[PDB]
């Protein structure tokens, strides 16, 4: 018997705490309107009385108005939603007194259900961003139009960095293979101010176009053996799980 | 449960009136969250061009593009840019009709601006 | 045996400073 | 049981202050129409008496008007709308005294929220114009056609600016690469008076063109490094804030 | 409770100032038809009655007719229009002495709005008359056919006037730039016989079209500079502000 | 809960009388947030412009431009005037058909001018 | 009154052997306001046409 | 916004394969490739394929 709760300004508004396990009392005097105001975005499926004859029953979206249509009105309200069902005691008042205007409900599960996506999510950035054990390569030359070049490269690994100055416009990047074709890469833009290139292979060469302008870059320490991806993600901290089944 | 004289033909048919309704002035709503038609998008071709076969085309823009006022960055640097062309060239011609799709903003804001892409002063194709 | 003309290109002798005077929207 | 307060001009014209936890009293007198007034953008989507036959509805956009059309109609009223729910006790005063023409609402929490939003508006104008933080690059050499001449050029680490004198047609300048290449550059035009062209790059060299005459400006102090935009906007005091979510 | 002053002539007619707080007396009588005079413009809503068949409502725009079609009516009529709402306390008269044939309405609000406008519109005519602080240049020379010459040109340091006698034919006038080609610039015509022609433009050499002869005007004392146009008008004593908001 | 003889054939054609309509004299509302037909709006050439392919050209007003009356500034200078063209040309012709579709001023404000745009003195196109 | 702007138009260009083109004039406007739609042929200084 | 970019490959990616099958157009036929690197996410975060 969930029992509203009143509210400092006038004892018809009254507010209750939703519970899959208990039910509202749902006090009911002879011709007054009660409003029980559903969820936002929640989708009313169904409903069901104890007397669809005893109380009168309106619903516009999330809204639902019910009224005493009999003498010794007492029943019960289950109105179903995809989210939750509801469960109300309706119980008539004989003396027209104490009445309730509107039923206002507050929700511990929604907010539950929230806070574990949430601490899921944090979870998840949170291993994407610690990355322990981190080597970094940094020995990068260049020869070409220098006009533009990087302020930085380097490589973790397994992406290899660009760094632009803030005046600098960004160029396109270009695989270079063993014999000297050119052919693109995926790259991705990092950094704050995006001023970072994340190219997603590591190669001992790369080459940067600007228009008609070029310039190479060498990687004097390539890595052929690189660092093996077990996890199916950028960090071995986060884990690429199958969820399909099938 | 629940409850429930005509003549004068070719004088007078050069003489009719061509009446261009007047228009009358607007004001753009939001100048800081607003690109506007004729803004000048700086990008930098990604992938070979070649007429042959109809394809697809794809650059980043090289810098940042702000708002109408000048004040907010509303497409980023290095965003993708995705577009295509089609049905080849005549006798005659030497550019491409390219017309520019989508952008994608690195942070994930995408825009579908369904534009001309042009040479870097502006010339069409 | 056509190709067509560039835009004029500004001479390069009379190189002269742009700021006789520093500007008022600088506040000074 | 919020009750109204009259004018003084008639007793029949009364306001009540909007509240979402009291309900209004609302005094329905035989033989007299109420004026029940929302506000603009208001969008009504239902109501429910508390007998809809004790009192007459009529609705028309935004005007709520009733009627006793019973005898002891002492019932409630609970209209709902897009912004918000109101809630009403009538109740007839059997002796035809106290006539209620209309009810105003005055909305405490809609001009919480524009005061609100103008203060935060205004910080965000304060901080952009207050520009502290500003280094001024002046070292600007012109040579060509001296007549389409900017009068002051200088730039600010982030846009360069070109002044121009109020008797000077306003030119169209170009972005000059290492090649020599002219190519378009945007543009926003502002001063006071329209007389400063800013360019949202900064460069070396541009180009200055008005029908067959041209200047080339330079800039002798070309940082190539400039300064990182990492909050999105052109002041390093107003941020760029992901609304959208999703 | 506001009285309808009747007029001096017949105490039949009668005047009421508008007032959004309060109610107009009507005192009604038997078998007579009053006259609800609204303004122009004004886009009738709504009407609601206290008691609708003790009275006969017809309207025609923005007239209104009432009369009383039953017996000791003592009701209210409340019509809405599209900017406000009018009060009515129709109380019958039983001795059918001291009708209402017309009832019209004064605005203190709408015509001091108008006077605010009136006094606005004189202060910006003269704001354009007075033409304060102004300096002339005359220092202009010529030389070609001078039979369609001006007799007079001179410019304020916005616009360049160049006035020409009655028997003369008003010619056309063309910009000149630094090479010396010529191209449009818009004009004006000005004076009280039209014998000046203001262009909107101060230049150093401008060009004079008649037919088959020419002639040049040389401004002899050209000022790059000029004076900024901060306001937005060709006064400095107007200023155009934004309207449209938006 | 809610409540509720006929001969002359030639000749007697070409004595088929023209009856033009007469006009009437108007006047202008105000003359000071106004720009009529037939003002010359002096703007400057942004895209390099190359006909090959259709597409959209881009200029600036150079000056003021100011109303009928020639009393207040109606158009800015620096406001951005975005227009098209298309076809191309056809042999024996110099000129492409520019039409300049609108018009965005420095401090917000939009206007559809669907003009001719022409050369600096006028000529078509 | 003089000063009028006169605003008109043409259209279709010439063909072999004609050396004047039709131009319309579509409407005046007086320099205090006042404008008429004259749809009037526009001819040369002796009235020929074209 | 793009949704989640995490689950994500968007246009314009550009996918480096290997091909398998010798192509010869004479008559229609199918061809077959086998990706040569990993290919990420928008975010640049997760191997999609």
């Amino acid at each position: 018997l969930d029992v509203p709760s009143s509210s400092r300004y006038d004892h018809r508004i009254r507010y209750v705490t939703y519970n899959p396990a208990d039910v509202v009392q749902v006090d009911t005097v002879l011709g007054v309107a009660t409003h029980i105001m559903l969820e936002e975005g929640e989708q009313y499926l169904t409903h069901a009385f104890g007397d669809s004859e005893a109380y009168a029953f309106a619903r516009k979206g999330r809204h639902i108005f019910i009224k005493p249509q009999a003498e010794l009105a007492n029943t019960n309200l289950i109105v179903v939603t995809d989210r939750r069902s509801y469960k109300f005691r309706l119980q008539m008042r004989n003396d027209r007194n104490g009445a309730m205007y509107e039923l206002a409900f507050r929700y511990p599960d929604t907010q539950a259900r929230q806070t574990r996506e949430a601490n899921a999510r944090a979870a998840v950035e949170a291993a994407f961003e610690q990355r322990v054990g981190a080597y970094y390569n940094l020995k990068y030359m260049m020869s070409g139009d220098k006009d533009i070049a990087p302020v930085n490269a380097w490589d973790d690994g397994r992406f290899t960095y660009f760094k632009f100055s803030a005046n600098a416009d960004l160029p396109s990047i270009y695989f270079v293979d063993a014999e000297g074709n050119e052919s693109l890469v995926p790259r991705t833009t990092v950094g704050s101010s995006n001023n970072i290139i994340a190219v997603h292979k590591v190669n001992p060469k790369w080459m940067i176009r600007l228009g008609n302008r070029a310039l190479a870059i060498f990687n004097e320490a390539y890595d052929p053996n690189g660092v093996p991806n077990d996890t199916g993600t950028a960090s071995p901290a986060v884990r690429r799980v199958n969820k399909g089944g099938n | 449960l629940t409850a429930g004289g005509g003549g004068g033909g070719e004088l007078a048919e050069k003489l009719q009136p061509m009446r261009l309704s007047g228009s009358s002035a607007g004001r753009l709503g939001n100048r800081d969250m607003l690109i506007t038609q004729g803004t000048q998008l700086d990008c930098v071709l990604e992938t070979r061009l070649v007429t042959t076969q109809p394809g697809m085309t794809t650059c980043h823009l090289t810098r940042d593009v702000y708002s109408t006022s000048g004040r907010v960055v509303l497409l980023d640097r290095g965003s993708k840019v995705v577009g295509f062309y089609q049905g080849g060239l005549r006798q005659g011609q030497a550019r491409i009709f390219v017309q520019w799709s989508r952008i994608e903003t690195p942070s994930g804001v995408v825009i579908n601006l369904d534009s001309p892409g042009t040479g870097p002063l502006g010339e069409a194709g | 045996c056509a190709s067509a003309p560039k835009p004029k290109q500004p001479s390069d002798f009379n190189r002269e400073p742009v700021n006789k005077t520093v500007p008022v929207e600088i506040q000074r």
